[PDB]
């Protein structure tokens, strides 16, 4: 059982969006 | 380092002209080693070893 | 990390030995020195055959 | 234009090339 | 400035896609794998190890398969029957390559080759380096 | 003699001293909590 | 005592016998190939390299192929058309291998192909090995 080590050769991490609160909604 | 070849430089030329022309390369390489290890283990009783 | 112009310079001078030995064995005197085998002064002895 | 660079083989000699050694002289 | 590095560590095919070449590790002192991907995986590929001897009829060609052993490291246990193994896993993705070795030498030549020979194997490449020679 | 044409072996980096990490150590809730020291393995209150 | 070299030294393959295979250069900052000849040759074979970029669709998948340019050095004339070209020699027998690199670095991505595509072509194996990496 020979433990391979990884790693990738991209340099593109996921362009995660962000969300921000809604406009002020009410109950 | 292992000395594959010697290049071949230079050669005989008349003394009347004023340039010289180029030889060609040699060769230079490298080389590694590693060492092996002996290995072994023994036994014994102390009583019979100091009253010996 | 290795001395590539001393290398360089050894190897031209050993270039230069080699050659100036053929020199003086067999060279022409038109560019290199005259050899004493290529002069042919030396007196000579043949061998004589045999009837085989 | 690229240089290459061969060894002369993996095995020094992977089939020895031995030889005859020379016919002795005659008597 | 660029090196050359082949001259120093050159590198053999091993498993191209459809068949198995043997490397003669003979005429060096280290080595090691590579595995690459060049499409998405479905299930974990297992690769066996082995070693070959030298031919009895001809001493210039390697003999039969032999499997490698396992050496149990300093602190770990055997695996299940003693034997060397590898499996790729499933989250590999394709912009990735994947390194391993085996601890001891054994014989002079070395060969890899799937445990199956299905869709799934087909996708995978593996090449051996070599470290600095010795001749 | 040049690169491209000799190996690698005759070429040795230089070595540099900085030390780059990446990893961090997130803060602790532990100088909030009530602070007691006991010098044996069970206590009473 | 052996090592894992392939974490330093990865290896990819780049012309199997019937196709090229793209390899990305760009973490890396040396490289060099590796011929390997599997059986007698009959002609000698000619190859060229190429270079790519990366395209607009995707940032990290090669465009087309752009042959990679001559560079004369301080001894000896530029090529008859000033592109890099390699030959593998009538000579070379089944039991050893080759290794030459470009001096020069260009775009990202490179690769090898045969000048024609015939059955001596098929005899050829090239591998490309990386030296240490940037990131």
């Amino acid at each position: 059982m020979i433990k391979l080590n990884c790693r990738p050769l991209c340099q593109t991490p996921t362009a995660s969006r962000l969300v921000s609160p809604p406009c002020f909604i009410c109950r | 380092m292992k000395i594959a070849d010697y290049g071949q430089l230079g050669e005989y030329t008349c003394d009347a002209k004023c340039d010289a022309e180029f030889g060609e390369p040699g060769n230079i390489r490298h080389l590694e080693g590693k060492t092996y290890d002996y290995r072994g283990v023994f036994c014994f009783n102390r009583k019979n070893l100091q009253e010996a | 990390n290795y001395d590539f112009l001393s290398f360089m310079i050894g190897a031209a001078q050993r270039s230069h030995r080699i050659n100036r030995n053929r020199a003086l064995m067999v060279g022409d005197g038109i560019n290199e020195p005259k050899g004493w085998l290529k002069e042919d002064c030396f007196p000579t002895f043949l061998t004589l055959p045999v009837n085989t | 234009m690229v240089s290459l660079d061969c060894r002369n083989t993996c095995a020094p000699a992977p089939a020895s090339r031995l030889v005859q050694p020379p016919c002795f002289v005659c008597r | 400035m660029n090196f050359n590095v082949g001259v120093d560590f050159p590198s053999f095919i091993a498993w191209d896609g459809t068949t198995s070449f043997p490397v003669k590790i003979d005429g060096f002192n280290q080595f090691g794998f590579t595995f690459k991907v060049i499409e998405e995986l479905t299930a974990d590929v297992p690769f066996n190890i082995f070693y070959h001897e030298a031919s009895e009829a001809d001493p210039c060609v390697p003999g039969p398969a032999i499997r490698v052993p396992d050496v149990p490291f300093c602190d770990g246990v055997a695996t299940a029957d003693g034997l060397a193994t590898v499996v790729i896993p499933e989250a590999v993705a394709v912009d990735s390559f994947c390194a391993g070795s085996v601890p001891c030498f054994n014989g002079p030549w070395i060969s890899i080759a799937p445990v199956t020979v299905n869709a799934d194997s087909a996708k995978v490449q593996v090449t051996v380096t070599m470290k600095g020679a010795t001749r | 003699f040049e690169a491209s044409t000799i190996g690698p072996a005759f070429f040795t980096p230089q070595v540099l001293a900085l030390e780059v990490d990446c990893n961090i150590e997130c803060a602790s809730l532990l100088d909030l909590y009530g602070q007691i020291e006991v010098s044996r393995s069970t206590f009473t209150y």
